[PDB]
């Protein structure tokens, strides 16, 4: 859990 | 959100949309796993309404999309309609969300974990930008 | 009022309840808690969704989108169903169904 | 305040 394949970018 | 910014496509890949079944997005809500969703109670979720997970821009007919029905809501009993205190609903899906790129599941906290006033955190949403 | 059609996201900071409070008074209970009045606010439709943080490399949900100021007031602290107080629950749910 |  909580580590997206695409990462954000704040 | 006011005064937020665009996501990077995909990047929250938990992120679903509550839907009515008119199409239109009334809450979000979170993937816990490829069963379950999380959500506010006083969304007032019911079996009538649709999980759409992967979504970016609900503008797009391009996006691959799964709409999942819902099989049961479990509204936390100790939910207080009155005070909107406990504001928490489970969303067991009908059939299981296909976990991807762009849809997985979000951790969970120990109940007695510390998350101090100070930290910077992020939230993320359809919600409206202006009032 | 714009809805817009793309995910929007915002960083923000969380409050501690007793500040919180200076702005919401006795609405505000312990399992709530606060985030915003920072320049950004969650507002109507984000409503069920996500107030995460990032611990150990991996995002966490430590809240979701519950009630705030009427206006979506940028100087206003937004209000959060505390997952903390709410994970049992959550897992007794899932072990019985 | 209204739910959000």
């Amino acid at each position: 859990c909580g580590v997206p394949a695409i990462q954000p970018v704040l | 959100i006011v005064n937020g910014e665009e996501a990077v496509p995909g990047s929250w890949p938990w992120q679903v949309s509550l839907q009515d079944k008119t199409g239109f997005h009334f809450c979000g809500g979170s993937l816990i796993n490829e069963n379950w969703v999380v959500t506010a109670a006083h969304c007032g979720v019911t079996t009538s309404d649709v999980v759409v997970a992967g979504e970016f821009d609900q503008g797009s007919s391009s996006e691959k999309i799964q709409k999942l029905k819902i099989a049961k809501v479990f509204k936390n009993s100790k939910y207080n309609s009155l005070t909107i205190n406990n504001d928490i609903t489970l969303l067991k899906l009908s059939t299981a969300a296909s976990f991807s790129q762009t849809v997985s599941a979000v951790c969970l906290p120990s109940a007695s974990d510390d998350f101090a006033a100070g930290t910077t955190c992020v939230t993320t949403g359809w919600g409206l930008t202006r009032y | 009022a714009n809805t817009p059609d793309r995910l929007q996201q915002a960083s923000l900071p969380l409050l501690s309840n007793t500040n919180c409070k200076k702005y919401w008074g006795t609405k505000i209970k312990d399992a709530m808690i606060c985030a915003g009045a920072s320049g950004v606010s969650s507002c109507m439709g984000d409503s069920g969704g996500p107030l995460v943080c990032k611990k150990n490399g991996a995002w966490t949900l430590v809240g979701i989108v519950s009630w705030g100021s009427s206006t979506c007031s940028t100087s206003t602290p937004g209000v959060y169903a505390r997952v903390t107080a709410l994970v049992n629950w959550v897992q007794q749910t899932l072990a019985a169904n | 305040s209204w739910p959000w």
